[PDB]
């Protein structure tokens, strides 16, 4: 019945920067608007209630204002752990309505990933499978590309790539790359390399190992 | 003190019905409104409905009329959420929350409801140890490969939660009725192998709980 519009959808800002998120309703909601913060895979936390009041244990760098149909939340000086998704919620009319949310990412200085590569573990080889894992940790920006090469520029398919969310402490990202194979096919090849290209260097990071497992 | 316990995870079939529960501790539900909130995978929060447990009044969002039904039992301090004629779109995390008149002050940890016809498959847990000191620092990077499980979720932990610093859990990727997830912990070269680093995995939908020392 009452439509909430949140803006922007996603934003990037640097530490010590002042941020402002907006929420507008389709009709005057009489100041019955709240703000929630959601950290990845944790239930939401209330920041502000009744447009301007600060909820339980929220820092003073958070504030809110607005009246009628226009509302805004403002974070005065960005701290690394303000990475989260923020939502506004109107409760002036039933049914209560959430805005679409805005994702905030901390802009930070580029960082190069530390790469690690693990061959198939014994436990797994014992069951007929061979998974090769490659970890790329604490890099920035998120933009990165990994390729797997089996015995040369002979690269492959059957890989699973996953990125964490942004770190609350140091504002970096991390990625896992898993090449999954059968014990059978693994034992027919010699070298396994995962290359990553990241703007922090014109050269690719070629991390390798030779099966030569005896 | 106060806690809202939820059913945690369930695999249900397309077309069937389900009843979720929310047991409150530390306070009487007759005294507050209890709300039910939904959140699809990479999506926003959606308000479902409320109930005044004191003298049973319920308000829903029209979207869920004749789909969702909320009940509550003052004698067992439990709010309920039954959904009917389940389809894929019902795969979400449903949270219950306590309304203090101003905002939602307590939330349950949520219940992952997966509507699908795949079967329950427990995870295989494999340790990731270095082939010599993971020299991409004087910190050793270790890990765990949690593969082939269904449905979501799994909660990986290190040393029973004692190790939270230097931890990176990468979200699951689905690949045909099966998910893969990994975690990495980076410790000082002085604490391993000298000190025991163990990863604990739990898969609620299959009652599997595994502990892998590396």
């Amino acid at each position: 019945d009452i439509k909430m519009t949140q803006s922007p959808s996603s934003m990037y800002a640097s530490l010590g920067e002042r941020v402002t998120i907006t929420c507008k309703a389709s009709q005057d909601i009489r100041k019955y608007l709240n703000w929630y913060q959601q950290k990845p895979w944790k239930s939401p936390k209330t920041l502000i209630y009744y447009a301007t009041s600060l909820a339980d244990g929220v820092p003073s760098r958070f504030s809110g204002s607005g009246s009628g149909q226009d509302y805004s939340l403002t974070i005065s000086s960005l701290e690394s752990d303000d990475t989260a998704t923020y939502y506004c919620l109107q409760h002036g009319e039933s049914p209560y309505t959430f805005g679409g949310g805005t994702k905030l990412e901390i802009n930070r200085a580029d960082a190069a990933p530390t790469v690690s590569i693990f061959p198939p573990s014994s436990e797994q080889l014992t069951s007929g499978g061979a998974s090769v894992v490659c970890f790329l940790n604490n890099f920035y920006p998120k933009d990165i590309n990994v390729k797997w090469k089996i015995d040369g520029s002979e690269r492959q398919n059957g890989v699973l790539n996953s990125w964490t969310d942004q770190d609350s402490k140091d504002s970096t990202y991390s990625m896992s790359s898993t090449l999954t194979l059968t014990k059978d096919e693994y034992e027919r090849h010699n070298s396994y390399t995962c290359e990553a290209t990241h703007k922090t260097s014109t050269s690719p990071i070629v991390k390798s190992f030779n099966r030569n497992e005896c | 003190e106060i806690q809202l316990q939820q059913s945690g995870a369930e695999l249900v079939r397309p077309g069937a019905l389900v009843k979720l529960s929310c047991k409150a501790s530390g306070f009487n539900i007759k005294d507050y409104y209890m709300h039910w909130v939904k959140q699809r995978p990479e999506q926003g929060l959606e308000w479902i409905g409320l109930i005044d447990p004191e003298n049973g009044n319920t308000i829903y969002d029209p979207k869920f009329q004749g789909k969702a039904s909320i009940t509550a039992d003052t004698s067992s301090n439990t709010a309920y959420l039954q959904l009917s004629s389940l389809t894929s779109e019902d795969t979400a995390v449903y949270y219950c929350a306590r309304d203090n008149s101003y905002y939602f002050d307590y939330w349950g940890q949520g219940t992952t409801l997966t509507v699908s016809s795949a079967k329950t498959t427990p995870p295989s847990v494999y340790p990731l140890a270095p082939g010599s000191a993971a020299q991409t620092n004087s910190m050793v990077t270790l890990g765990c490969l949690v593969k082939g499980y269904f449905p979501e979720p799994v909660t990986v932990t290190w040393n029973s939660g004692s190790l939270s610093s230097g931890v990176h859990t990468f979200p699951a990727v689905l690949q045909s009725d099966l998910y893969t997830l990994s975690s990495s912990v980076t410790v000082p070269s002085s604490t391993w192998p000298s000190e025991t680093v163990t990863c604990n995995v739990a898969h609620p939908a299959s009652s599997t709980k595994v502990d892998k020392k590396i």
